[PDB]
């Protein structure tokens, strides 16, 4: 016959507290707007969203 | 004139292991979505 695979009986769920936000809205929404000939960019990294 | 008695050995394969495949733990292990594709390839499956 076909084949079966043991059922899970939990979840384990791991990530690290006390981090601080990305704060996005903030930078797109910006006074200074860029222009497409000297657009920068910006690296998001370590923190939540 | 003076003999003597010599001894050979030789090996002949008359087995080999028989292997058992299937379609299900092959290609979709635990995936759900997976075996939808695999039902319009259903006769593809048994003749293996
Ligand atoms: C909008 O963009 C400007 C850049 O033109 C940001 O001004 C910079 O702010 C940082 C602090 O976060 C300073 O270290 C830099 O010296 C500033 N650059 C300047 C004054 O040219 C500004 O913070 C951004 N956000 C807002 C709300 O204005
Ligand atoms: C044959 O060879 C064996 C081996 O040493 C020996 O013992 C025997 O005496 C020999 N026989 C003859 C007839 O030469």
């Amino acid at each position: 016959l076909s084949g079966f695979t043991v059922k899970p009986v939990a979840t384990v769920y791991r990530r690290i507290p006390n981090l601080p936000d990305c704060d996005i809205d903030n930078w797109l929404n910006n006074v200074s707007v860029p222009s497409p000939l000297n657009w920068e960019r910006r690296i998001f990294s370590n923190c939540n969203f | 004139t003076n003999f003597t008695i010599a001894g050979h050995e030789e090996f002949i394969q008359t087995s080999s292991p028989k292997v058992t495949i299937d379609c299900s733990a092959f290609v979709c292990s635990n995936y759900a979505a997976c075996h939808d594709l695999l039902s319009e390839y259903g006769t593809f499956c048994d003749n293996i």
